């Protein structure tokens, strides 16, 4: 009844490869396509709701998760690993930041904390790396809008736009052609839906697509009034109806 | 073969090879005999020397005034187990003002040996013990094996060539059980039993080790010229 | 038990080498080249980014050059995630020293500490070493301008000019050829960029590929300034030296 | 291959081969049985007389837990003793907190969860015993049998060890021929017979019968060993049935 | 407040002769103004031709004597049934007593 | 914690990890210790594969443990820092409790004990380092030179070398060092130390470091030019 | 790989048996017990002529009444000696007496099997523990890394041990004097040593009731070597 | 090939021990089914008592986790009971700490997160079980949530688990394709149980007696299992129409 | 320990420290040096509870000496005082605090300036031109307020210090048995043997 695995399960091979990180990236490659596009006045993150059964209620399975009121995350790879990372990411945003400074962390620092957790699974005793790549979109007052990718290694890079998982090579080429530095949020959502259609085989609608935005402050979604310093969450998950509306103008 | 690397691995036929290899260390160890009547219990031990310059390795250890054992196999493991018995005998005395039952002593040794067979890192004990004692239900003799199996017996022997002594006792069973109120005759039967397990060497004065416990006899060990009487 | 699956990261080969340290150095040899050049009036840190994509947001990006305190900076070669663990430890040691002695940490003391941490992972604990090589650029009032490097073994050494990462053999020959002791920061800037321009595995060296920094004692009134170069400023210095 | 070298490793089948190897140690052991009767349970065990030097009625195999539960097992005898020692701690801590003596289904899961826990890690070995146990609680009589995997079920009759097929066949007749039920004193006699019939698989060495029982009428719901005249009456009944 | 100590009274007396020694003690055990027992032995044979008494608080006295007797038993086990000399016994008792330096045995001991 | 037994016996009675630690010492740059009548000199090789080095700030091969004792080494550099730190701490702890600085033998014995502890502790590998510990005991004018090695054995030497090609320089010292009459002066002792390194080093004076230790905490490191004068005088006498 | 505390199919601990092989590679150490004292002698075996041979400490004091000689990986003995010394001094503190030589030996041997996955491997060194006490007189013990100890009238350990033990077999009798035992240790050392025996590559010691444990001066040993040569030339 | 013995990535990006834990799921050779009514959630499972010596009352793979939550397991019983005891403990702890009864979906998530840990941490093996949780949640209404050895979990309109799950799944898929609703439009749970049994009979192609089935029913504020006689009443009604 | 004075002049720091060691009824010693050399150009005098004083001083001495060997470099008086303060500030919230007050007199070889730090057992650090601990300051600060000038020579500092000691000998009740005086300057630490 002992944890005897106090030694690394990820080690350097003779060629200089960290095998388990590479294999974790292979697992991410098999995963469903997700993407992120940064506009001037917002960020959009999107992915396919790959339903394991038609009897399953795919609404319950949220691939796109709120981390803070102004930061959202989406993934490609192993869903369970993602779910526990979101739980730790949400908690670390409080313990290591909000409870100290009285405000939510900026996107880059929350990303750094997530990255740190993923790095530790890459060096600590008796654990495999996480088998996910995350795309974290967010906004903060001094950095503005931002989009980050986080790999199984713990490495993270900021993107203007990118895609991960199944059809990422094709999707990244598509985004390179369409992206410019003068995009409005609606233009980015339009491009996101176009890019995502290429990697999707079957049905393509608001029920089989999950899409969220980091945009303007939503005082309607706040739940309370009387505090002018709190203007409401910038993160908003688009409804099944809201997606279908934009698919008619596609 | 592939399933003998540690104590935590069953073989495909349901065997624990490390326990069986520990069992093998006992067979390599020097012979010792245990036997009892209704009044007394006797340990007789053939001690082994390294060469002619060396002393003869002590086989018999006292656990309490009314209990003790003889060892065959790894002597350091016998020391660990005997010390554990000494403590349990002592705990019974101090806390309950009660001499530890010999049957209960065997149960404690079994359970201590067992923990080493089921857990990783540890090894089985590499020693077999013959515990004699006189408690509130008379004379007793136990045989401990490091698998955990403890067995109450009239007589037995463990170690190299112990099957010779064990057959003799199996024949003599009805005679030596009746040797009541006569320690010297019970020791004689033990010395005659251990003689069946000898080849080439014979029982000399610093070779032989005898112990006895009984009705009005504390556990006492006899070595040297004290055992010359019985050669 | 568990023993079966243990790589045994902290053992000697028959030749007397630490397997994992050697393989971590092999890992680092594939990372983007980082160059440190120390002049009489400052230090230059130049480094090549690995992931050229047009969509990478370069102005908010930091994979190579990090700040440890106001006086000391590092250039990284290897796993970025591993380096950031060590960087945050180094940042803490510097502030612990400041809190204790009310003086800024001497460069060598900080370097030794990080190097001692790296060493620990090679001798005990059964964990893989950090796949990181640092170039430390710094200043203190004892030794003035200092360049060091540390590697996964925990060994550190001082330098006048040095490279880590990819093509260090080629890079170190080119530096050894054109370096001189009386050199100045503006000359070292030019040498650093010329060296990367020749040793790069890319077709051409551009601003979007580089991280660049200078530690000068050429601030207002004899203080020291750390300048991490912005993308536009790296683009200007590339035109100035005549590479683009 | 190599899936059988470490405990807690799923083979490609979905099996834990180390647990199946622990079952072989159980199958190698002596026969032990359990019979559920009207108001209680009866346990019995085959004790092989290796030699004449074994003291009769001394090397007791059946163990009591608390005052109301009997346990008997086949396989590695020390592993059984270890499991009973645990059971006693579980039964003690249950009584300490909840006052009432541990119910038999509750007690069964306490052993079950513990034995199952030894199939979760490579740092421990599975138990080399199938354990037949039971007794009388507030909801009446209960007989259980617990395997190396941690699997257990309630039984009308239970049997394990080398003579299990022989015993199981005999138990299956009793279940068919007594649907209204078997009395406690009947079950003691039948238990003796079944151990005697199951001794044909271990027929080389002669043996010693040991029986125990919990019964609401015959023992006030407490575990007791069958001794003296009642034991001899059962031995005579068993000796008559084989001839 | 709970007071862990008490006073069970009594008196003891050791006298060393030329080739003998005596240790005497009264057999009365008391608390306050009540007699607990008129015969409660206080001077004990500890084996190895040593006699001991720990007069004062009877619980600490019994505890100490019990521990010393046990110390004699373990001295035999650990040193090949060697006789514990009276000087060695004395030093062994010093360590028993000082072991509880910050929660003392409330007894005056004579051997 | 990580508890794995890395240093263990092999069928032929060898602890391979301890022997493979000696191979790391064999790879290390040469170090030599020669004791005169009223001095000890520690010579060290500096490999010339590394030019563009900053010799002001690079870790020097000889380290002061206290004001009266020095420690040079051959083997893994990172490992040597751990021994030097522990030794320096123990040197101050001895002053603090004994009111007297360590003897050279005591300091050696400690460092050797630390090295031994790592050969039979779980989860750790041996130090890939052999040391030469040199100095003078407090209020004593007899020179002291000791050697340690990964296994944890230590011993006293009139002169000794460790590291790469230490076989060759030990050969040299075995014929050139006389016990009945050691190097009487500092000059003679330094000269014999430089000469012995010149057998292996195969370059002028940048590759040789010399540290002279004298009684009563008088330690001084020679400069390039001072060493280069010895190199010049040796080869001019050799041309004959 | 395989467990450190694993049993072989013959019923022996692999690591203990392999540590015994390391002890065979060690330098020779000989002990001879008599009624006038116990003599301990060792081969020093300096690896080079520049090694100052008086710094080779293979014979060691545990208490005034207990000495110790070693053979094998002699670095491993330092913690064993430390434990012995502490045990000897601690027992004097608790009991106001000298500690029995057997009890001291037993205390040392308790460390031996404290290894697993406590220390990571057995000791690679055997000890000859010689002493005197009032109960059992002059005693010589051989303490192994198995945790076993045997008492001996005489014993050789190390590289020349089986050859030396055969020689000790013939030569030892119960009426040996101390002076005879000294020469006998020197005789058997000179036989099994590679290099020629002198006062600088071999050391003697003894333990007597009066004077306690004494390592012999090189001048004293040199006279005993000269006395030996003459008595061997004498017939 | 030690990448197949512990929970680490193979070169393909696969965890073979997780995949072999899924195979252990079908070792019992039992098929389960769960469907939702208006006011209820019904779970049925095959009951196979091969030995005549077994007490059939103790042979069960349905567990009452809390008053509101029920759980059926597809897999070996020791792992099933490991999971059952933990779920009970978690549900009780939840109520104590947060002051309301643990929701079905939240328990499913919690157990799924525990399962995830066994796939990432090497010393723990995955449990060889698929846990189907059922309740009538006070916020969400009738609920089916399923957890597996991968640590995956999802809500269901209806579900099936076992060797012949695909046949049962397609049978249910086809029914909901007709009705065009997420549930069995039926008032009484008794008729929802009758539906469940009927559609398992059709899918598996086997008839059932009272001792071949095992039924669990979740209503508002209690989950309970049906006795053999309660099931017999159900079987009589099915046969009579 | 009773009186410890410190005075920073132009080019040096002067520390005067009483010689008496009194335990209750009797004066056990009249030649006690209540100071430790931490480094060649840094001296720390101390006063406070018996035992704690020396234990603390020697503990600080060992740490500064360890730093000196490790870096082959002498810490500045400012750095040493900051180290000492932190140790006392850590101490005050311990199970059993060090009851020790100190003066740290040092010559900063970099800045070529004498420096005097006064630190109490709480970890209250202050740089001063002249300092004292305990009851000494009640008499001596008013003197030094009157007679002190920053540009004083070492001889003038010593004359000013005699006037402080004379005033303490006149008006204090305890016989502190005179003072041991030590000067810290660019050349290091030396003791004035006649005072
Ligand atoms: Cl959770």
């Amino acid at each position: 009844m002992t944890d005897r695995y106090s030694f690394s399960l990820t080690t350097f091979s003779p060629s200089g490869k960290l095998g388990q990180i590479d294999y974790a990236l292979t697992a991410v490659k098999q995963g469903v396509t997700s993407l992120g596009i940064k506009a001037t006045n917002g960020v959009v993150i999107a992915t396919e709701k790959k339903s394991s059964s038609p009897l399953a209620m795919s609404e319950t399975l949220s691939k796109v998760s709120l981390l803070t009121p102004d930061i959202g995350a989406v993934y490609s790879g192993m869903g369970p690993d993602y779910r526990v990372l979101v739980d730790k990411s949400r908690k670390v945003a409080h313990t290591s930041y909000k409870r100290i400074y009285g405000e939510y962390p900026p996107t880059k620092l929350l990303v750094s904390e997530v990255a740190k957790i993923m790095q530790e699974a890459t060096q600590s005793g008796g654990v495999r790396p996480f088998g996910v790549s995350l795309l974290i979109a967010g906004h903060d007052e001094f950095n503005g809008f931002s989009l980050y990718q986080v790999d199984p290694s713990g490495s993270y890079f900021p993107w203007k736009a990118t895609a991960i998982g199944k059809g990422s090579v094709a999707a990244k080429t598509f985004l390179e052609k369409r992206w410019n530095d003068e995009l409005e949020l609606e233009d980015a959502i339009h491009i996101a839906l176009l890019t995502l259609k290429e990697s999707v085989e079957g049905e393509f609608n608001g029920d089989t697509i999950e899409l969220a935005i980091i945009g303007d402050e939503n005082p309607d979604l706040l739940g309370y009034t009387g505090i002018p310093t709190d203007k409401g969450p910038r993160f908003r998950k688009l409804t099944s109806q809201e997606i279908n509306d934009r698919l008619e103008a596609l | 073969n592939n399933y003998d690397g540690d104590t935590v691995t069953f073989s495909p036929t349901g065997r624990l090879f490390q326990v069986e290899y520990a069992l093998e260390a006992i067979k390599q160890g020097s012979v010792t005999v245990g036997l009892r009547s209704n009044t007394h219990a006797v340990l007789v031990a053939l001690k082994r020397n390294a060469d002619e310059l060396s002393s003869y390795q002590k086989k018999i250890i006292k656990c309490d005034e009314h209990m003790g054992l003889s060892l065959a196999g790894l002597a350091p493991d016998a020391r660990v187990l005997s010390n554990y018995l000494r403590q349990q005998c002592n705990y019974s005395s101090l806390v309950f003002n009660r001499k530890l039952a010999v049957e209960r002593a065997g149960h404690l040794l079994c359970d201590k040996a067992q923990k080493n067979t089921q857990s990783y890192g540890g090894r089985p004990y590499g020693v077999g013990l013959l515990i004699i004692g006189y408690d509130k239900s008379g004379a007793h003799l136990l045989e401990f094996q490091p698998s955990g199996n403890v067995t109450e017996l009239y007589g037995t022997a463990i170690g190299a060539r112990s099957q010779g002594a064990k057959t003799y006792l199996e024949r003599t069973l009805d005679t030596f059980i009746k040797i009541d109120g006569n320690p010297d005759e019970l020791i004689k039967a033990g010395v005659e039993a251990i003689s069946q397990s000898l080849r080439d060497e014979s029982l000399t004065v610093d070779n032989l080790s005898i112990a006895i416990v009984g009705k009005d006899t504390p556990f006492t060990i006899y070595d040297g010229e004290a055992v010359a009487k019985y050669i | 038990g568990s023993r079966r699956y243990d790589s045994r990261t902290t053992i000697f080969s028959p030749e007397g080498r630490l397997y994992q340290v050697e393989y971590a150095l092999e890992s680092i040899s594939h990372a983007g080249t980082a160059i440190g050049i120390m002049a009489s009036d400052g230090i230059v840190l130049a480094a090549e980014r690995k992931v050229t994509s047009t969509l990478l947001e370069q102005d908010t990006s930091t994979e190579k050059l990090y700040k440890l305190n106001d006086k000391i900076a590092v250039a990284v070669a290897g796993l970025t995630a591993d380096a950031e663990i060590l960087i945050n430890t180094a940042r803490i040691h510097a502030q612990n020293y400041l809190k204790t002695y009310n003086e800024d940490i001497p460069v060598e003391i900080l370097v030794r500490r990080l190097s001692d941490i790296k060493q620990g992972y090679t001798q005990h604990g059964g964990l893989r070493p950090f796949g990181v090589s640092f170039i430390y650029a710094g200043y203190d009032d004892r030794y003035g301008y200092q360049l060091y490097t540390s590697n996964p073994s925990g060994n550190y050494t001082g330098w006048k000019a040095i490279s880590v990462g990819a093509n260090t053999s080629a890079a170190q020959t080119l530096l050894q050829m054109d370096y001189k002791d009386d050199m100045k920061v503006d000359d070292a800037i030019e040498l650093a960029l010329k060296t990367l321009s020749k040793t790069t595995d890319s077709s051409a060296l551009t601003y979007d590929r580089l991280e660049f920094a200078t530690i000068r004692k050429g601030a207002n009134d004899g203080e020291v300034y750390q300048k991490i170069f912005k993308p536009q400023e790296i683009k200007d210095i590339l035109v100035k030296t005549g590479i683009t | 291959t190599g899936y059988d070298l470490s405990n807690s490793v799923f083979s490609p089948d979905g099996r834990n081969f180390q647990v199946e190897y622990a079952v072989k140690a159980v199958e190698n052991g002596t026969t032990s049985i359990g019979i559920k009767c009207n108001d209680g349970v009866v346990f019995a065990v085959e004790k092989l007389i290796t030699s004449k030097l074994l003291v009769p009625q001394k090397n007791v195999k059946i163990q009591v837990v608390d005052r109301h539960i009997g346990c008997v097992y086949s396989g590695l005898i020390p592993d059984g003793r270890h499991l009973v020692n645990r059971g006693r701690e579980e039964a003690a801590s249950f009584k300490k907190l909840y006052k009432t003596p541990i119910p038999i289904p509750a007690f069964a899961d306490r052993l079950g969860q513990y034995v199952q826990a030894h199939t979760l890690y490579n740092s421990v070995r599975p138990f080399g015993v199938s354990t037949i146990f039971g007794g009388v609680d507030k909801n009446g009589a209960h007989l259980y049998m617990l395997e190396p995997s941690g699997s257990y079920w309630g039984y009308k009759g239970a049997a394990t060890g080398k003579g299990r097929q022989s015993a199981k066949a005999e138990l299956e007749k009793l279940v068919d021929h007594h649907p209204e039920g078997l009395s406690a004193r009947e079950a003691v006699k039948q238990a003796a017979k079944i151990i005697y019939l199951a001794h044909e698989d271990n027929k080389e060495k002669d043996f010693e019968l040991e029986i125990s029982w919990c019964s609401l009428s015959e023992t006030n719901g407490l575990h007791k060993f069958v001794k003296g005249d009642l034991l001899q009456e059962a031995i005579d009944f068993a000796q008559k049935e084989i001839n | 407040q709970f007071n862990p100590y008490g006073d069970n009274g009594g008196t003891i007396l050791g006298i060393a002769g030329e080739d003998f020694a005596v240790l005497a003690g009264d057999t009365r055990n008391i608390t306050d103004y009540s007699i607990n027992s008129r015969y409660e032995p206080k001077v004990f044979d500890c084996g190895d031709n040593i006699v001991m008494s720990a007069n004062g608080f009877a619980a600490d006295g019994d505890a100490l004597v019990k521990r010393f007797k046990n110390s004699v038993k373990w001295y035999h086990f650990d040193h090949n049934d060697k006789k514990l000399s009276i000087n060695s016994a004395a030093r062994n008792i010093q360590h028993l007593l000082y072991g509880k330096r910050f929660f003392p045995y409330y007894v005056h001991t004579i051997i | 914690g990580y508890d794995r037994a890395l240093s263990i016996f092999s069928p032929d009675g060898h602890i391979f990890q301890v022997e493979y630690a000696l191979e790391a010492v064999k790879r290390g740059t040469c170090a030599v210790g020669v004791k005169g009548k009223n001095c000890v000199v520690l010579g060290c090789e500096r490999r010339s594969t590394l030019k563009l080095q900053d010799t002001r700030i690079t870790p020097s091969k000889v380290s002061k443990i206290d004001s009266h004792v020095v420690l040079s080494f051959s083997g893994l550099n990172a490992d040597s820092r751990i021994l030097i730190e522990k030794a320096r701490v123990e040197a101050q702890s001895h002053r603090l409790t004994l009111e007297d600085p360590v003897t050279v033998e005591y300091l050696t014995r400690y460092v050797a004990g630390v090295q031994q502890r790592y050969t039979q502790s779980g989860g750790v590998r041996p130090f890939g380092v052999s040391t030469l510990i040199a100095g003078f005991d407090p209020r004593d004018d007899e020179p002291k030179l000791y050697q340690t090695e990964p296994s944890g054995i230590y011993s006293s030497w009139s002169a000794q070398t460790i590291g790469r090609n230490s076989k060759t320089v030990r050969e040299f010292l075995e014929k050139n060092y006389d016990r009945k009459e050691p190097p009487a002066t500092v000059e003679e002792c330094v000269k014999l130390t430089v000469r012995s390194l010149l057998e292996v080093v195969q370059t002028g004076a940048k590759n040789i470091e010399i540290t002279v230790v004298k009684p009563d905490s008088d330690i001084v490191a020679l400069s390039s030019e001072e060493i280069n004068q010895y190199v010049t005088q040796i080869e001019q006498e050799k041309q004959e | 790989d395989r467990g450190v505390s694993t049993f072989s199919p013959e019923g022996r601990l692999f690591q203990v048996e392999y540590s015994l092989e390391a002890i065979k590679l060690g330098s020779t150490a000989i002990g001879i017990a008599t009624k006038e004292g116990v003599v301990l002698g060792v081969e020093k075996r300096a690896t080079s002529p520049l090694l100052e041979s008086d710094s080779i400490e293979k014979i060691v004091e545990i208490d005034r009444h207990i000495g110790c000689a070693m053979s094998g990986l002699t670095a491993d003995a330092r913690s064993m000696i430390e434990h012995a010394r502490t045990a000897a001094v601690t027992h004097n503190l608790y009991y106001d007496e000298d500690i029995n030589v057997e009890s001291l030996t037993q205390s040392v041997c308790d460390l031996a099997l404290r290894f697993g996955e406590l220390m990571s491997r057995p000791f690679g060194v055997a000890l000859l523990i010689a002493g005197h006490d009032a109960d059992d007189g002059y005693q010589l013990f051989h303490a192994e890394p198995s945790g076993t100890f045997y008492r001996y009238n005489a014993k050789a350990i190390g590289s020349g041990s089986e050859g030396a033990q055969a020689e000790l077999l013939n030569e030892w009798h119960s009426s040996l004097t101390l002076k005879e035992a000294e020469l006998l240790v020197l005789k058997i050392l000179k036989q099994v040593m590679e290099e020629k025996l002198d006062e600088n590559n071999a050391q003697l010691s003894c333990i007597t009731k009066q004077d306690g444990f004494k390592i012999y001066d090189n001048e004293k040993t040199a006279e005993l070597i000269k006395e030996l040569k003459e008595k061997e030339a004498a017939e | 090939g030690y990448d197949r013995h512990i929970t680490i990535f193979s070169p393909e990006g696969r965890l073979y021990q997780v995949e072999y834990a899924f195979k252990a799921t079908n070792q019992t050779n039992i098929n389960s089914l769960a469907v939702r009514g208006k006011d209820c959630t019904v779970v049925i499972s095959q009951k196979k008592v091969p030995d005549k010596l077994l007490d059939p009352t103790t042979v069960s793979y349905i567990f009452c986790i809390s008053r509101t939550i029920g759980m059926v397991v597809n897999g070996p019983i020791p792992d099933a009971r490991n999971a059952a005891l933990r779920a009970k403990a978690e549900a009780a702890e939840f109520r104590y700490k947060y002051g309301y009864d643990m929701p079905c979906d939240v328990l499913a998530k919690r157990m799924a997160n525990l399962s995830q840990i066994y796939t990432q941490r090497a010393y723990m093996r995955p449990l060889g079980v698929i846990l189907t949780f059922v309740s009538v949640d006070e916020e969400l209404g009738p609920s089916i949530y399923k957890t597996d050895p991968a640590g995956y979990y999802v809500g269901y309109k209806a579900t099936a688990t076992g060797p012949k799950q695909q046949e049962i799944t397609t049978n249910l898929e086809n029914h909901f394709k007709k009705s065009k609703i997420d549930h069995i439009n039926e008032e009484s749970w008794e008729k929802v149980v009758e539906f469940a049994i009927t559609h398992m009979i059709d899918a598996l192609g086997t008839e059932f007696s009272k001792n071949d089935l095992e039924v669990g029913v979740a209503t508002k504020d209690k989950f309970f299992t049906l006795s053999a006689e309660n099931i017999e009443e159900r079987l009589v009604a099915i046969a009579e129409q | 320990m009773d009186i410890i004075l410190g005075i920073r002049v132009q080019d040096s720091v002067i520390l005067a420290s009483s010689k008496a060691v009194t335990r209750g009824i009797s004066v056990l010693k009249d030649s006690d040096d209540k100071t430790r050399q931490l480094s060649p150009h840094t001296l720390m005098s101390f006063a406070g509870e018996a035992g704690d004083t020396v234990q603390f001083a020697e503990y600080i001495q060992a740490n500064i000496q360890l730093y000196s060997i490790r870096e082959d470099y002498e810490l500045s008086p400012q750095a040493v005082s900051s180290f000492v303060r932190q140790e006392l500030a850590k101490s005050i919230r311990s199970r059993r605090p060090y009851q020790v007050n100190v003066l740290i007199g040092g010559y900063d070889k970099k800045k070529n300036k004498p420096e005097l730090y006064q630190i109490d057992y709480l970890g209250t650090k202050v740089e001063l031109p002249y300092g004292a601990h305990g009851y000494s300051g009640f008499y001596t600060f008013s003197l030094l307020d009157h007679h002190y000038r920053p540009d004083m020579t070492t001889e003038e500092g010593l004359d000013l210090l005699k006037l402080c000691v004379q005033e303490l000998e006149k008006r204090m009740p305890m016989d502190f048995k005179g003072v041991i005086v030590k000067i810290v300057d660019k050349d290091g630490i030396r003791q004035v043997d006649d005072f």
